[PDB]
């Protein structure tokens, strides 16, 4: 039933480092290198 | 999943299945899907 | 490849643009980018 949406990769996961993410929302796939602020329990809805 | 030299290399391979649990028995190999120069650290992952 | 670029990026009063990076607790690996900005502790006593 495609749960598993996708991935973050990274050292802190915290915004003072970089870190990648890769997701696929219903519409796209989405790959991101950035400084990202994630959330503790990130999920998808 | 691999990081090497700058880069982030992803194999994959997609396969049906009929079963309830447990990984099941086989052989079957992946093949090169991307090759991402992305240059980062990575020590740690979690699944969304 | 290499080449002198005093006429552009030289200015009479001083062309401060262009940044390096002076302290890294390791070495980098090749091909990786370092951009983080934490203010690097050099001995004891955290800086915060
Ligand atoms: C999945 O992600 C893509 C890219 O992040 C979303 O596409 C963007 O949507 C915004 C909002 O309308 C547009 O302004 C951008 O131009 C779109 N980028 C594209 C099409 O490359 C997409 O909407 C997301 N899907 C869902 C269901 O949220
Ligand atoms: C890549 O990131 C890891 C984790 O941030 C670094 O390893 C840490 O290094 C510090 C000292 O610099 C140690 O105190 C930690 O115990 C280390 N943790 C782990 C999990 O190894 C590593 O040095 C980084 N690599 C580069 C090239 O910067």
């Amino acid at each position: 039933s495609n749960i598993i949406r996708g991935w973050i990769f990274g050292t802190t996961l915290d915004s003072k480092t970089q870190s990648l993410l890769i997701v696929n929302n219903a519409t796209n796939v989405v790959i991101k290198v950035c400084e990202f602020q994630f959330c503790n329990d990130p999920f998808l809805g | 999943f691999k990081n090497i030299d700058g880069y982030f290399k992803i194999y994959s391979k997609h396969t049906p299945i009929n079963l309830v649990r447990d990984l099941p028995q086989g052989f079957s190999a992946l093949e090169p899907l991307v090759d991402l120069p992305i240059g980062i650290n990575i020590t740690r992952f979690q699944t969304l | 490849i290499a080449w002198n670029s005093n006429n552009l990026d030289s200015k009479v009063g001083g062309n401060y643009n262009y940044l390096y990076r002076l302290f890294r607790k390791s070495n980098l690996k090749p091909f990786e980018r370092d951009i983080s900005t934490e203010i690097y502790q050099a001995g004891s006593t955290p800086c915060n």
